[PDB]
């Protein structure tokens, strides 16, 4: 019974779990007690992939929530479907670091992970195969950032055969949301590069607009952010859930996706995502969610991937849907925009498709994309990071508590260094 | 709008004036503990379990 | 509780699979008309052996 | 008593399996609890389901079949399905992991944890058989289990049976459809096995069924369900020469003979071809020599590589219901003196064919028309070496530059692999290019 | 949404036919040997003799 | 006639005996207060029951065992149950208090309390018995009551009924699972007073009926009830002889006869085919060959011996059911072409069969099936030289330290009965190597 | 008809005994007025254990309270469930222990001594098997120490056979709750090594850390301090007094777990442990309940079990559950810490399942470990004694009732003679 072990870490972690853990139980028919009040047996016969046996018929998630401070966890709690979780997996410290990296790292967020560890072996225990662990955090605390990256290196220490993959909302161009998040990013992704399976970035300036050019949705908030994020999880973790003409777990995606090791930073999508008034001018098809997918200003992340060049796309269709015309679909975007796309890679365009779609919806489909345009972020991450550090600003938060300017020096090489690989990558030829 | 949805889902605070949080999470002496169960949610509203 | 009878309400349902839905148990009807195994040839129209099913 | 195995090797296998046993069942009369009443069965059958059902002596018609994968959710689908309680428990074989399209984690990893329990499972259904004819193997080489776990498995049979003869009726990746990215790697690999553990070794394309779907019965979106209806039919019509009376039946050996010219070339095409809607059947004859002609027609063929570019080695009929030979030896003259039909130099006859007592039966709710004439032909022509030269250059193109290759080395399969495999399939085509010339 | 097209789906409502479609009850096989087990009929002779 | 009365001792004992006398009275179709329904009839003649139930002239069938225990908790449970009304009071007789794991308890101080009372009983019964062919003797090999209450009920019995044959169903340790810490104790000390006062002695083991519930019924989760349910089936396999008339009949003294070539070798292994369930049982056909070959399985044996690593002495065959006495020479001759079955260089004809015509019977509530035929196996191997191995490895790890010995030294026991039994045990080791090779 | 007489010894050991005689009388559905309002004939079937049959229908416990002082029995008459118990076994002293040794055994306890043996003299001749004898009882106190084990003495000399059980409540690793703690544990534990069948060490702190670091409670005061010896106290009987599967006793247990005559003292432990806002969260099934009884934590007397070997582990169940796992987790808990257990002795856990749990739950566990790891508690009160005796500290307290320090250099003799006893059966190696 392949399953996965869900983290959280930080205030946005926390907050994208408390809708994920909803937009997935109302997929099962969990209700906020905890039972079952399902339609169908093909909502519980996999429910083993995200949910435990408690007692009386009622299943817990099998979350782990992780904060150095409980200031988001009160929320959680305190909010609809809070009370589902388990009060053991609520691992907290006295502390609250905030954003600096280096104390959820080094300092006072360390003498969690042992607790932390414990919980999360106690979660894996009551597993048969454990397929995977999946982890939702940000680039732009020390929290969500340093702490998830402690626990990223200490999972794939203890499991270094397991899908470890992580969501993560990556620093935005505009505005900061927070000063220090290039350095925050940058020690980040270098702990992302080396122990990652795959990283599904998301960026809120995208998710902002497509709250309003695709959703109209005039006072989004961050529900609807957080629900697009979650939609793309369950999306992506459907066909380990639901049956299908061609079944693909998060190891098919893998392999099906990253070449090189060091390239798994994708950029996801959510189709169809239509407009407030425009639902009797719209026709829900199948060309219509593809060019929805595939559609430039549609993903969730603020790189343009029509300044680089698709290295590989997972196509995951939810429906009942006709294959001849999905892989016509995708053969046709290739063939029509051949320039986005490597000439070396034959069919770049992974395909699989899934027979129980969301409640209320016909059809859906979500889009991962692997493209040498992400490029673009670690860039602007790049610059913002030496143009603090070549004038030694906020750095003596670092150097306190007992940072040195090599780890600084070696991130920011490593990073330099993907950039690098991935402008190869783009510039390769077929021969 | 039934079926949840992505944007299918308004904004439950508006008219609300009363946003107090609770400490459901305190440290009793080394031991972290939950401390709710009695605690209401946000605004003093009541829970269910 | 009602019987798959490929119904166009039923059609609307997105809890069955394609492959239960194409792969469906055939009734007396489903099975008594068309599909039914009747088929005039002329070596059976003539009479020749009923060995191994003819 | 004129048994056959078949074993369902991976989701492309298992669905293939589900529209194939569907089709057996309806066709012998086996309910899908398991019984025949007597209506359903063929005139003067009674025991003619004797290759592909056992009875346990109370009634119950146990299909002789293994399906086989290593994801547990479509083989949970079946077992949900509607024939539910016609398999036995064990017949139906599921593993923890799927190997994820790698060849490496179906073959050398994961996949090297079920192959015994699927083969003392293999062994039991053969030796409860008195007549053993064979083992047609259904797969894809989409990737994973279809190719790692097919190989293996295909191996160990090879290794073991020997004397039984081991059909393969594998997917074939199509020109410029594909379903995946590594499918190029995985259909590499796996050459060695159809090439020296298989004694025929019949190939689909998926864009071919999609093209004939949308073409002849008129289905502008086609689906997997009318793709492996189209290969049960294959099939079917393969075997009815094992299952019921005809003036010249075949018997899997005998086509064989018939067909391979040398061992190394043993990779035909498979077309039934009366294949049409209900309303497009409304306006023809379908006689003989229109569904002799269909067959040669390159537009009706499951692999995408037309044979004018090629030659044919060696035609095999099989012809089902009231086909005459008296039109059949007429339709084979036309053919011979065809224009743009080539036969090679050394085979001055080369049709065998083969005619069945048993017109076709037909699903209800299915898509194709009810004829009562069916021809499949099985050609052995110089025009796959297109499929294989395909292949080889989307091979090629990755492998210059070594995309993917850390996930097939990181689970075994040592990197000269790649190279052996490339090697034995361009010694494959020199060998068909030099039939061909 | 007129009038007309609001009457129904009132009455059809996709949302409400979720998982109503069941499959058709499977009817069992049981042997003769297990149906007929431990079913004996006993009947009472006469048998006379000189 | 040919009644052979049963002394269920210990609280294994107890519980494998209900469970064996639930299977009776479902076999002879008596209801559990007693009686016949006398509105429907299970079928069969008059002497059916007379080989366990004794008949009254009221026409209550009370049965011939007698279920001892020093523990006054299993023996009131099977009073206040349902089989309440069966069982006469003066056959459920108890002690005061428990042996307590140790053999030396309940060997010489709290066996000799009831030893007299337990003999009368059964003498009481041997009386009212005319054709007596053996004791039953239901117990485990844990310690006390099981060890050394039926040692002494064994000595006494020998010195009583001295040509008498006493058949042991002995419940053997684990190599692994065990319960009690002076297990190996109790176990070499109860085989040192056993293998002088015993005739034979079947050994079924707990794991491997664990194995067996896991692997063939899918049950990974069981309980004693099922164990004891698969016991009740194996004695009645072995006692059907005696109650039903079949094609060949084994008695209970050709069993000993054509199954012990030396009078020290009485341990056969137990198997039992086809350990099957209702939701697989009816799709397999469960032939005379079938059955056969899953009983020289390893996986099927019913202990934890591997009969690979020995060389078979004689094997018993049991056939119940739908079986020709034909059949069974046919899978005896393609057994013993086998060069795996390595049977000893002094017995060129190893096999024993019986047939019998009365199928095995379901109970209600189980977990078996209802089968057309069925087989115990019970064969003499010296790969049970093993079991005796590690125990003399446990027993030694154990007295080196002098561990435990306390307790049974200080209640009326010398120490050197320990090194006697170790001795004895030794010579047994020696035994089996000296017929083996 | 196996019965148990039971008596309580000074303060602590009749306010242990006033839980264990309600938590035993809700067991079997006994109203505290003393009739039975029960619902299974199970609970009145084995009743004669622990209970006599009064003239009326009443049960009466077969205990008998002793203190030197009629406060503390005065508090438990008073107490819930005190009323049951007949005023014929209430024997008083006038005078009070003072928290001495001596004054409770060689002056004021030995003038009640006569009236204790006259009254357990009349509740073990009115029985027909007499199982045994359960005293419970403190170290570090004046008639929890010396009366009781004045009592054991000569209870010992009267009926040399019968299963003695003391659950001896053992001084304290930090803090003091009394000065002369040591004193009276030294002089106290020769008699309990000289006479006793089997001892259960209990320490106070182990049972606050088990109350709040697993049960949370915040304040967790006595009650339930006391409930939880409760349990291992009926627990243990458990086998004795209702049917199971596999039945295990008083004399079963000494027998499978001490390996030689002065190795009887046992740390004890019960395992559904659960908070009560994770009782809902949990799947109470067998291998949770192994993992609970084989935690570090779990045990009730100190003494992490991990700086030691485990001799022998004896584990009651109680519960409809099934042989296999209980008997492949006692396994694999042995294959997976194999270094924890002796080498000598092979399959150090002895097993028993006992169909009915308690009332309450649906399945239960107790946990019995002849560990190695009671030297460092041994030592612990060797090193307090030898600190307290070195400048002869509170002796004249001693020396005034008749003492000398020959018998307090005996006692630290005899206890050195435990410790080089158990460290010798640690670290012996099996050839
Ligand atoms: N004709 C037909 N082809 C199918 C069907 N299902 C899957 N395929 C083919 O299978 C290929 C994908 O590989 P799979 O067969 O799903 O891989 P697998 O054998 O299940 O092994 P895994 O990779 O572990 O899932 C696709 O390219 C399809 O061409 C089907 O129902 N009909
Ligand atoms: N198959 C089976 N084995 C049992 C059963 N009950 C006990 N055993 C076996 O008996 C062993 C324990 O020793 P017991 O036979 O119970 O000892 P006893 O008969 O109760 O005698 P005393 O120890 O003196 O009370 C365990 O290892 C079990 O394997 C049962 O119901 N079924
Ligand atoms: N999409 C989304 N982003 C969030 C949410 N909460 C916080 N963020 C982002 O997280 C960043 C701040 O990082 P933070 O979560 O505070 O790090 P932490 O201190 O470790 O928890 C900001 O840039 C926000 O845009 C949320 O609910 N949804
Ligand atoms: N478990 C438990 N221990 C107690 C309780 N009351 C006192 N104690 C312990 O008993 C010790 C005192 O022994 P005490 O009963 O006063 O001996 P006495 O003075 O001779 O009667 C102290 O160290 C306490 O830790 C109680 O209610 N429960
Ligand atoms: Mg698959
Ligand atoms: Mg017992």
């Amino acid at each position: 019974m392949r399953e996965i072990v869900h983290m959280q870490a930080g205030q946005c972690g926390n907050q994208i779990g408390a809708k994920f853990w909803e937009v997935i139980s109302d997929e099962h028919g969990i209700d906020p007690t905890g039972t079952y009040h399902g339609d169908s047996d093909l909502q519980l016969e996999r429910i083993n992939v995200y949910y435990n046996e408690a007692t009386g018929g009622k299943y817990v998630p099998r979350a782990v929530l992780v904060d150095l401070e409980p200031g988001t966890m009160d929320s959680v709690r305190s909010g609809p479907f809070g009370q589902i979780f388990r009060p053991d997996n609520f691992v907290f410290g006295q502390s609250g670091a905030g954003n600096n990296w280096a104390k959820g790292h080094y300092t006072e967020g360390a003498e969690l992970v042992d607790s932390v560890l414990d919980v999360v072996r106690k979660e894996a225990e009551s597993c048969d195969c454990l397929q995977g662990f999946q982890l939702t955090h940000s680039l732009g605390g020390g929290t969500g950032s340093g702490m998830g990256t402690l626990l990223i290196s200490k999972i794939r220490e203890e499991y270094p055969d397991r899908i470890m993959n992580t969501f993560s909302v990556v620093p935005s161009p505009k505005v900061s949301d927070t000063v220090v998040e290039p350095y925050n990013a940058t020690l980040s992704v270098h702990q992302l590069v080396e122990n990652t399976d795959e990283t599904y970035c998301i960026d809120n300036e995208a998710l902002y607009d497509i709250c309003f050019r695709t959703l109209k949705l005039t006072t989004p908030t961050y529900g609807d952010l957080n629900h697009l994020v979650s939609a793309t999880m369950s999306g992506v973790t459907t066909c380990l859930r639901f049956p299908g003409q061609l079944n693909a777990d998060l190891r098919k995606l893998a392999v099906n996706m990253v070449p090189f090791p060091r390239l798994h930073f994708f950029m996801p999508g959510f189709a169809p995502l239509t407009s407030r008034g425009s639902q009797q001018y719209r026709a829900l098809t199948v060309p219509e969610l593809t060019q929805q997918m595939f559609d430039a200003k549609n993903m969730m992340a603020a790189c343009d991937p029509r300044h680089g060049r698709y290295l590989t796309v997972a196509a995951i269709f939810r429906g009942r849907m006709s294959m001849k015309e999905v892989d016509e679909q995708m053969l046709n975007v290739q063939n029509k925009n051949s320039s986005y796309f490597v000439e070396w890679i034959p069919n770049n365009v992974k395909t699989a498709v899934c027979d129980i779609p969301p409640r209320g919806l016909k059809m859906s489909a979500t889009f991962i994309g692997n493209s040498t345009a992400i490029q673009e972020l670690f860039k602007r991450i790049s610059e913002q990071f030496t143009a603090m550090f070549r004038r030694k600003a906020f750095l003596h938060w670092y150097t306190g508590e007992g940072m040195d300017e090599m780890e600084f020096t070696e991130a920011e090489s490593n990073m330099n260094d993907l950039v690098s690989e991935y402008q190869q990558y783009q510039d390769a030829t077929a021969e | 709008s039934l079926p949840f949805l992505p944007g299918n889902s308004f904004n439950p605070r508006l008219g609300r004036d009363k946003f107090h949080k609770s400490q459901h999470f305190d440290y009793s002496n080394e031991v972290p503990m939950l401390v709710g169960g009695h605690k209401p949610g946000i605004g003093g509203d009541k829970l269910l379990g | 509780t009602l019987v798959r009878d490929d119904g166009a309400l039923q059609l609307l349902d997105i809890y069955v699979p394609t492959s239960h839905h194409v792969h469906k148990r055939f009734t007396r009807h489903e099975l008594d008309d068309y599909p039914k195994k009747d088929a005039a040839t002329y070596w059976r129209c003539e009479d020749y052996t009923q060995a191994w099913g003819h | 008593m004129r048994e056959c195995i078949s074993i369902h090797v991976g989701q492309a296998g298992v669905q293939i399996g589900n529209a194939c046993w569907e089709l057996y069942c309806l066709e012998h009369g086996i309910q899908p609890d398991g019984q025949m009443p007597s209506d359903k069965t063929i005139g003067g059958g009674d025991d003619s389901f004797n290759t592909f059902f056992s009875e346990t002596g109370a009634g119950k018609h146990v299909p002789r079949a293994v399906f086989v994968d290593l994801e547990p959710t479509v083989v949970d689908e079946v077992r949900t399905g509607t024939y539910r309680q016609l398999f036995h428990p064990e017949q139906l074989i599921t593993g923890k992991e799927d190997a994820a399209n790698n060849y490496a984690r179906g073959h050398y990893t994961i996949g090297k944890e079920i192959v015994d329990l699927v083969l003392d499972r293999i062994r039991k259904l053969a030796d409860q058989c008195t007549g053993l004819q064979g083992f047609l193997i259904f797969h894809s080489f989409g990737g994973g289990t279809g190719s790692g776990f097919a190989s293996l498995l295909m191996e160990r049979l090879s290794v073991d049976y020997g004397k039984k003869s081991k059909l393969e009726f594998a997917i074939y990746p199509a020109p410029q459809i594909s379903t995946a990215v590594v499918e190029p790697y995985n259909t590499i690999l796996t050459t060695h096995t159809t090439l020296e553990h298989s004694d025929c070794a019949f190939m689909v394309d998926n864009e071919a069924i999609y093209d004939i779907c949308r073409r002849n019965l008129d289905i502008e979106r086609p689906t997997y369900t009318n793709l492996n209806r189209l290969i049960a039919q294959i099939v079917s019509s393969i075997t009815a020469s094992l299952r019921f009376d005809g003036a010249l039946n075949v018997d899997l050996t005998e086509f064989q003979t018939n067909l391979v010219p040398y061992p190394r070339i043993h990779f035909p095409l498979a077309t039934y071809a009366p294949v049409i809607s209900a309303e497009k059947a409304y306006h023809e004859q379908l006689s003989v020599a229109e569904i002799t002609n269909a067959c040669f027609e390159p537009a009706n063929q499951m692999v995408k590589c037309d044979p004018r570019h090629g030659k044919y080695m060696a035609c095999c009929m099989l012809y089902r219901g009231d086909v005459v030979p008296k039109d059949v030896n007429a339709a084979i003259a036309t053919i011979k003196t065809k224009r743009t039909i080539q036969f090679v130099d050394w085979c001055p006859t080369g049709f065998k064919v083969g005619i069945n007592y048993q017109p076709p039966t037909v699903v209800p709710g299915g898509d194709l028309a009810k004829v009562q004439r069916a021809v499949c032909m099985l050609s052995n022509t110089t025009a796959i070496a297109e499929a294989w030269a395909r292949l080889d250059h989307k091979f090629d193109l990755m492998y210059a530059k070594r995309a993917f290759v850390h996930w097939y080395v990181g689970e075994g399969m040592e990197e000269g692999e790649f190279s052996e495999a490339r090697e034995d399939l361009a010694a494959l085509e020199k060998d068909y290019e030099e039939v061909g010339v | 949404l007129t009038l007309s097209e609001l009457d129904e789906l009132n009455n059809k409502r996709p949302t409400l036919t979720y998982g109503q479609a069941k499959q058709a009850p499977p009817e069992d096989f049981i042997p003769a040997h297990v149906a007929f087990d431990k079913k004996v009929l006993k009947f009472n002779g006469f048998y006379k003799q000189t």
